[PDB]
């Protein structure tokens, strides 16, 4: 009774059923340094302006 | 000083949309009201000095220096007119601007709060100067005088620029009010003396220290009237002024590193003052002249007594009239016989007997006449120098012997003696030549008269 398969459908992705449990952390890949702190709040001006030497602004 | 520096600032469009026959007069008459104008600035009723803002400050050290340098823009430009009356219109009103420029940088730089901006209104008085020298200078020579006058201040000028820098980068500020208030004492340290040096070099070589000084002669025998005015009146000054400005964060080095500057200048003092016994060009005495008594304040501000600064204030304001008065009274007879020989004309007392007599009062300016300005800050040098060490005054006898030799020197051999007489293009005094005269020796005199205005920051 066995039907040979038809052009393409050999090569279709297909879905499978499982009692296998899907891997967590299949790289064994270490914990990600934190990224750096993030600064908040609004923007003010520069305090006393440039500061550029002898600048008043 | 906004008030005196934006009008000062308006005069540069006032010479340049000015008719060709007004602009003489306009900028000499508005050159003498901000003279008038900066009057306002020895208005000081208390102790606390003058801060206008974070920028321009005045205190009773510049406040002297800006009147003298507002003073002096109306007599450079009287100076200057006989010898640009050939130039065309618009040659004229470069050199005018090139006057202006240079009273614009100086009031700004007497009034500076901040060391580089100091420094930079300090550098930028070259360009005008070297302009004025060069373009307008009469001989083949003014060439080697410019390279000279820029290149030994630029090198001086360098090593300052980076004590600065390392100054602001560990105080933070280049402010003098904070760096007075906040000064620590240095360690004696090769580095800190090394720090000294670059603090102290371009002042020095400025006033001119004796051994540094051959720029100076250079400069005055090369330059026009108006550039050797304010060369000897102001910009020499500048190094004094710098060195009493900086020399508050230097301590305690200076009680051992000033001891190479008070020698090289009360024993150059001495070699530059006998210079004048000798010398044949009378432009070169007066500038001689000039560097025996800029070595005294070089000397008194190394001691860092209360007389010694108040001394050297007075010194500095009465020469700065009185050689400036001496190039002009040398000039009137050069632009008669164009030659700076002093031999050459004599006996003039006989033609220009007004003339001879700003020519004595001068001379007696100059020798420190009793109860004179000039005699007045050298007396209280030597007293605070007599303290620094008993023997300083075998040093002070002898420059006082051979500054009364050389002053009466010069007055003998031009103006007494036969008249030369071949010399018939001898033209009356002019008007403006007798004028310019009265306006250097009248404050002179009314100095003598108040002389608290220019006793400095110590008493
Ligand atoms: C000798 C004959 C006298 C001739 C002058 C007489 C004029 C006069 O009345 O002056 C007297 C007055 C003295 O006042 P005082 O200093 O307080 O005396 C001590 C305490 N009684 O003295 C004065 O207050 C006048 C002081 C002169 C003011 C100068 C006027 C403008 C100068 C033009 C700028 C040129 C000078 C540049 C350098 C200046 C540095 C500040």
């Amino acid at each position: 009774g066995w039907v040979r398969p038809d052009l393409g459908q050999l090569s279709k992705v297909t879905k499978v059923k499982t009692d296998r449990p899907l891997p967590e952390n299949p790289y064994h890949s270490r914990a990600r340094p934190e990224p750096n702190p993030v600064i908040e709040g609004d923007l003010k001006p520069a305090k006393h302006g440039t500061r550029f030497f002898f600048w008043t602004v | 000083m906004l008030k005196i520096i934006l009008p000062s600032l308006m005069l540069l469009p006032l010479t340049w949309l000015s008719s060709p026959k007004k602009t003489w007069t306009n900028v000499t008459s508005y050159s003498f009201l901000i003279s008038l104008t900066s009057l306002t600035l020895l208005w000081q009723t208390d102790e606390n000095y003058k801060n206008f803002s974070n920028m321009f400050s005045s205190d009773p050290l510049s406040t002297p220096l800006i009147i003298l340098t507002a003073w002096l823009l109306p007599l450079m430009l009287m100076a200057s007119q006989n010898h640009l009356k050939k130039d065309n219109n618009v040659l004229q009103k470069l050199y005018i601007s090139m006057l202006i420029s240079l009273q614009i940088l100086l009031i700004m730089t007497f009034s500076a709060t901040e060391l580089i901006m100091f420094y930079i209104l300090f550098e930028a008085t070259l360009i005008p100067t070297l302009i004025i020298i060069t373009r307008w200078g009469n001989q083949t020579e003014r060439l080697n005088a410019g390279i000279y006058f820029l290149f030994y201040t630029l090198i001086g000028s360098i090593p300052l620029l980076i004590a600065l820098i390392l100054i602001q980068n560990h105080v933070g500020t280049l402010n003098l009010m904070i760096l007075s208030f906040t000064t620590h004492t240095l360690d004696a340290s090769w580095s800190n003396n090394l720090l000294w040096l670059a603090c102290m070099m371009a002042f020095l070589i400025k006033m001119p220290l004796y051994g540094v000084h051959l720029w100076l002669p250079k400069a005055h025998v090369e330059a026009p009237i108006a550039g050797s005015m304010i060369l000897a009146a102001i910009l020499l000054k500048l190094g004094s002024y710098g060195m009493i400005r900086i020399s508050i964060i230097l301590d305690p080095l200076t009680k051992y590193m000033a001891y190479p500057f008070i020698l090289l200048s009360l024993w150059g003092m001495i070699m530059t003052s006998s210079i004048c016994l000798r010398q044949t060009d009378l432009k070169s005495l007066i500038a001689y002249s000039s560097v025996s008594h800029m070595a005294l304040v070089i000397a008194s501000i190394m001691i860092q007594t209360p007389w010694s600064f108040m001394g050297a204030t007075m010194l500095m304001i009465a020469h700065g009239l009185t050689s400036s008065l001496l190039f002009c009274l040398a000039n009137s007879n050069y632009e008669r016989i164009h030659s700076r020989t002093m031999i050459m004309a004599r006996g003039l007392q006989m033609v220009f007997p007004l003339m001879a007599t700003w020519w004595l009062m001068a001379s007696l300016a100059n020798l420190a006449l009793p109860p004179s300005i000039n005699l007045m800050g050298e007396l209280f040098i030597t007293m605070s120098l007599f303290s620094w060490s008993n023997f300083t005054i075998i040093l002070m006898g002898i420059n006082i012997i051979i500054t009364g030799m050389y002053s009466m020197y010069m007055i003998i051999t031009t103006q007494r003696g036969k008249l030369t007489n071949h010399m018939i293009n001898l033209q009356p005094s002019h008007t403006r030549e007798l004028t310019l005269m009265a306006l250097h020796m009248i404050p002179l005199i009314l100095l003598t008269t108040s002389p608290k205005l220019i006793t400095g920051l110590t008493m």
